[PDB]
RNA sequence: CCAGACCGUCUCCUCAUGGUCAAUCAAGACUAUGUAGGGAAUUUUUGGA
């Protein structure tokens, strides 16, 4: 079976400099300086709404990062 | 097979509570003329539990005469002692010095108790000799409780001893199978023993808490 | 610079240590011995001067240092 | 210690450090051993029972603690699980976990409790129950004593 | 499609039936795959069913490549590499797996030393190990991806059933997850060596079709007991309410007929089914003296046993076992047996490579054994003693 | 020679010997207390001990509960014994295999000889001086035992021998092998099932 | 799993405390106890910046 399809781009790859002052050390080794395809939709959501959330995503694709973001958001209050 | 024999015995030892579901004795005629012993169902059970299927385990037993009948002997205190046991025989220490402890307001030396696996109507050479050694010039009229034990039921064979046995014991300690033969049934007069649940009793043990010196040969 | 999470003076014995004195002359040397006053016997003493800008050098001693005028001992690089 | 074939409590009993050293087959470290033996739990326990009425039975326990404390080895406190059990050691009558703190170790510390009896037991009563203090951490502490019932006639 | 390294799925599809030929065929296939890979500079993982299988597989691999070409796996000149190998070969690598390591096609499994296992893990990470034969530990635990991932076989043995089941979708997916490295490489090679008949089933699974179906039926009772202990289920209504929030309820709502449900018309929002479930729970619990319960009156309260269970996270079955097997006259020998019987050791089993050691033990064991070497309980007891 | 090799492949002789020993031990276990037996110790012998025909040693040593009053050296089959000769706490046994052959196929005599020798010879590391030499003849399937005896032992031994020859699995294996070599068979039924 | 907040999870040096050794006619190295002290004002850690 061939390699699965590459994702359709209807979004902005969210960068690290868009964050506040303290959150800029969430990505200390900012290699890309732009989040992966998955987090670009989840980033705003993570920041905006204090609601119950669910990420059905591939294995090894920014789960940790997402968690970190969530933690940061929590700490913000 | 020094390694197989012990392990198996140990394994068996789980099924020792089962040997007091059925308990019976050849009911001797009850006679007030001589002193009669009243043993309890718990102490005996405990003893059985402690004991081995093959090897002879044997403690001292103590108590005193109650005020209902001075002729009746109530076994209150079992006294478990230092001992090295074999199959059909056992090496035992001196008469216990137990004045120091409380609840011993003149508890008299009633005698001793032991296990075995051969249904006799008399005391064997390894037993009689031991008895003699224990009570040579100390107490002539003390009794013995030989408990026959086998899977299913135990049996309480109580015995007494005359003045002739002591002498024999004194002369004929180690070996002596022909002299035993000569002695034979005489003299082991069937003393009077009862088993009750209307009284109960307790255990004295050594300070080390290691009464059985089977594998502690040096100590 | 490599130096681990070391606990005490006993666990850091036989290491190349920078040593600093009261007036401001910087040293380097392998710490041989211990004492009550930290009279630390240096294996090879290269003393350095800074005038009252830039650091100089010397090489006279392989010394028994005295405790009174020492400020604080810094590790440079492990041996072997 | 393992190889000498001796009851453990004997060592505890021994008083002099020299003596201790002698008894270990090693004159060196004897003092250390002695120091650590006083740093092992040792309870000079006593207990006087007494009947309140026919059914209920009070038990005045006197629990002394002879050992010397150490925050490293012992820890925060010393839990000692008290079991009142029958003459045989067949069934438990009453139990309680007690915490020996650093403040207790040495004082004449009393402990009181009550126990209702069975019917048969009430009718005809035993020679003595067994009160048993055992350490949840320390090995071979397991101090057990005879709670006397000699001529204890109920009202 | 949003994955960093896209997963190239692949099936072998074995036609053979008899196990002696079939196995051989599988091995051949694996070899072929490996050959295809290693020529491209591909670091590769080969999953298997069992622990004992792995070593044998490795051995087989070693005997196959040496005939054709030893050179392609050890290609480098090895002045420093050799030294490195020497350093990290003969330190504490006990299981006769050191040879495999030396060869350069090693293995990691539950039953390899903590140090040894760590070394194995890092002998890939440092950048040396070509082939890696593996049990299903690595997929569950460790993040370390490895370009090519082959899954050898379908039939895993689960002590749950006591029978050789197919590879469960949830595990397979996990296994597939580790593949081409998201950081370094571009894409991933995912292969399943399997029986052709079950491929049709596997394909669907691979497409992520079989959903998260609830297995709360087994773990319900214990949970309920715990809740009771905590002190908020006072009636069956309360229990039902509690269950409402759980995923099982949701699952039932979605598709009831398979999960023991009678009908949708009478129940509606499982206002009977839930009750029934509760009742079922509370009979068994009652029997194990874990909670108090009456059928008509309906009043709940937590017992001491229940509390104990809650505290120590003891399974209900285990608790039940404890209840009967512990007795007034139970002795030192029996305690060990009882412990062994604990249901948390139902998945434990004696093995052949364990056996010599066991034999050695059970002669000189202090606490005796009523059971014997072939029984797992006995083994457990001896382990405890050790 | 070839035939013999075929028969006795996979260390057959040794296996047989050990099997016999095991059987004996089992028998002893089954009746320990009846013969006043404390422990029946299996010697951890050198693999060779069975096919050493120069030396010997004990296989199954034996320990008394109390004391055994053993008889004079004598044959396994004998009604007339007296247990008032010598005493011991420790006894032993020796299972001796030998491939008999027409001249030297008398087993009893052989047993008598070897017992007489290996007692007196210093190299045979027997623990005690009183024991028995049970001698099996593989090549004729004849046992006989020679040595000392305590009351109730001899009959038991005889019984064991009777059972052993019927049952012992290594001996049965040997027999089977022999049959194969020869292509003797037992009839069963001639027509095909 | 089980003890934890009313509570000192952990010490660099000298002396004493008792047990040892290595020893010469009355003196040193080692485990351990904190029950001792550390402005013995000057040879150091409590004042020549």
């Amino acid at each position: 079976i061939p390699a699965p399809s590459k994702p359709v781009i209807d979004y902005e790859l969210k960068e690290i400099t868009s964050l506040p002052d303290w959150c800029q050390e969430a990505f200390p080794s900012s290699e890309t300086t732009s989040l992966n395809p998955i987090q670009s939709k989840v980033f705003h959501a993570a920041f905006e709404g204090d609601s119950n959330m669910l990420i059905c995503a591939p294995t090894g694709s920014g789960k940790t990062n997402i968690a970190l973001l969530t933690v940061l958001k929590a700490l913000s209050h | 097979s020094s390694k197989n024999e012990w392990r198996k015995s140990a394994i068996a030892n789980t099924l020792l509570y089962l040997r007091l579901k059925n308990i019976y004795v050849s009911a001797d005629d009850f006679v007030e003329e001589q002193n009669v012993y009243v043993l309890p169902k718990n102490l005996l059970k405990k003893f059985i539990e402690i004991s081995d299927v093959k090897i002879q385990v044997a403690a001292f037993i103590y108590g005193m005469s109650a005020k209902d009948h001075p002729k009746v002997k109530e076994i209150k205190t079992v006294v478990l002692v230092p001992q090295l046991g074999h199959v059909g025989s056992v090496q035992i220490s001196n008469i216990p010095d137990i004045g120091d402890l409380p609840d011993t307001e003149g508890l008299e030396l009633l005698g001793w108790i032991h296990t075995q696996t051969e249904e006799l109507k008399f005391m064997a050479a390894s037993e009689v000799a031991t008895h003699s050694k224990l009570f040579a010039d100390k107490k002539r009229d003390c009794i013995d409780i030989s408990i026959f034990s086998t899977p299913g039921s135990v049996s309480l064979s109580a015995y007494n001893l005359t003045d002739e046995g002591y002498q024999w014991g004194e002369e004929n300690k180690d070996i002596m199978n022909v002299l035993s033969e000569g002695f034979e049934p005489t003299f082991s007069t069937h003393a009077q023993l009862l088993l009750s649940d209307r009284i109960t009793g307790n255990f004295i043990i050594p300070s080390g808490n290691v009464w059985n010196y089977t594998f502690m040969g040096t100590a | 610079i490599q130096v681990a999470h070391s606990s005490r003076l006993a666990n850091l014995i036989d290491y190349k240590l920078r040593v600093l004195t009261q007036d401001g002359r910087v040293y380097i040397g392998q710490l041989m011995a211990f004492d009550k006053h930290m009279n630390l016997v240096l294996n090879e003493c290269i003393e350095e001067r800074v005038p009252k800008i830039k650091v100089e050098k010397r090489v006279l001693g392989l010394t028994i240092l005295r405790g009174e005028q020492i400020l604080s001992t810094v590790v440079e690089d492990k041996p072997l | 210690l393992e190889a000498s074939t001796v009851p453990w409590g004997d060592y505890l009993q021994l008083e002099t450090p020299a003596e201790v050293g002698r008894a270990i087959r090693s004159e060196k470290y004897g003092k250390q051993v002695y120091d650590l033996l006083k740093r092992f739990p040792k309870m000079s326990v006593t207990c006087n029972a007494q009947p309140i009425t026919r059914s209920v039975m009070r038990f005045n326990i006197e629990i002394i603690a002879d050992w010397i404390w150490d925050m490293n080895v012992h820890g925060s406190l010393e839990p000692f699980l008290l079991m009142l059990e029958d003459t045989d050691g067949d069934s438990i009558l009453y139990y309680d976990v007690l915490f020996i703190t650093p403040d207790i170790v040495g004082h004449e510390f009393t402990l009181s409790f009550t126990y209702e009896l069975k019917q048969h037991n009430q009718n005809n009563l035993p020679p003595n129950f067994f009160l048993t203090l055992i350490s949840e951490n320390w090995w071979h502490s397991e101090f057990e004593i005879p709670v006397s019932f000699n001529g204890f006639k109920l009202p | 499609s949003f994955r960093p390294c896209p997963l190239s799925q692949q099936f072998c599809g074995i036609k053979e039936r008899n196990s002696l030929k079939k196995l051989k065929a599988m091995n051949d296939a694996c070899y072929e795959k490996v050959l295809e890979s290693i020529n491209e500079g591909n670091q590769i993982i080969v999953f298997v069913h069992s622990r004992k299988e792995t070593s044998r597989t490795a051995t087989w691999l070693k005997n196959k490549f040496a005939e054709e070409n030893i050179t392609h796996k050890l290609t480098k000149n090895d002045a420093g590499s050799k030294q490195i190998l020497k350093t990290e070969a003969a330190n504490v690598l006990d299981p006769s797996l050191r040879k495999l390591i030396e060869s350069g096609i090693g293995t990691h499994h539950a039953g390899l030393t903590r140090s040894d296992r760590s070394l194995s893990e890092d002998l890939f990470a440092d950048g040396l190990l070509q082939v890696l034969v593996c049990t299903a530990t690595l997929a569950w635990g460790v993040n370390l991806p490895a370009h090519t991932v082959i899954i050898k076989g379908t039939d895993v043995y689960s002590p749950e059933k006591g029978s050789w089941e197919q590879l469960s979708p949830q595990d397979v997916l996990q296994m597939l997850g580790r593949a081409g490295r998201p950081r370094y490489d571009t894409f991933g090679e995912g292969i399943i060596i399997t029986d052709q008949s079950n491929v049709q089933y596997y394909l669907s699974v691979l497409n992520q079709q079989l959903p998260i179906e609830s297995q709360f039926v087994s773990k319900l009772v214990d949970n309920l007991n715990a809740e009771v202990v905590a002190g908020n289920i006072k009636c069956r209504n309360d229990a039902v309410n509690w269950l409402a929030y759980t995923y099982l309820y949701v699952r039932m709502l979605a598709s009831p007929m398979l999960y023991k449900v009678p009908d949708i018309s009478s129940d509606g929002q499982l206002k009977k089914f839930r009750e029934s479930l509760v009742h079922s729970a509370l009979c068994i619990l009652k029997e194990q003296e874990l909670v108090l319960y009456d059928a008509e009156n309906d009043v709940i309260e937590a017992t001491d046993l229940g509390n104990i269970a809650s505290s120590f996270y003891i399974n209900h079955a285990s608790m039940d076992v404890y209840n009967r097997e512990l007795d007034e006259h139970t002795t030192q020998i029996d305690l060990f047996r009882i412990f062994s019987m604990s249901e948390e050791f139902k998945y434990v089993s004696v093995r052949y490579e364990e056996k010599r050691e066991l034999k050695q033990l059970l002669e000189k064991a202090p606490i005796p054994i009523r059971e014997d070497i072939d029984d797992p309980l006995a083994k457990v007891n001896v382990l405890l003693q050790s | 020679k070839i035939s013999l090799i075929q028969i006795f492949r996979a260390h057959l002789w040794q296996k047989i010997h050990e099997s016999i020993v095991f059987d004996i031990c089992q028998i002893l276990d089954g009746e320990l207390d009846v013969l006043q037996i404390e422990s029946v110790t299996k010697e951890t012998v050198h693999p060779r001990k069975s096919y050493k025909m120069n030396s010997s040693a004990a296989d199954i040593t034996m320990e008394s509960v109390h004391e055994w009053e053993v008889s004079k050296p004598s044959l396994l089959h004998e009604t007339n014994d007296s247990f008032k000769g010598l005493i011991t706490n420790k006894m032993w046994f020796d299972v001796q295999l030998r491939y008999g052959d027409y001249d030297s196929h008398d087993i009893s005599r052989y047993v008598r000889a070897k017992f007489l020798d290996y007692t007196t010879d210093n190299v045979s590391m027997y623990p005690s001086p009183t024991g028995v030499m049970i001698g099996i003849d593989l090549a004729y399937n004849m046992y006989d035992a020679y040595g000392n005896w305590f009351n109730g032992l001899k009959p038991l031994i005889q019984n064991s021998m009777r059972t052993i020859m019927k049952a012992n699995p290594a001996l049965y294996v040997l027999r089977e092998r022999i049959r194969k070599g020869l292509q003797i068979y037992q009839s069963s039924v001639q027509e095909p099932f």
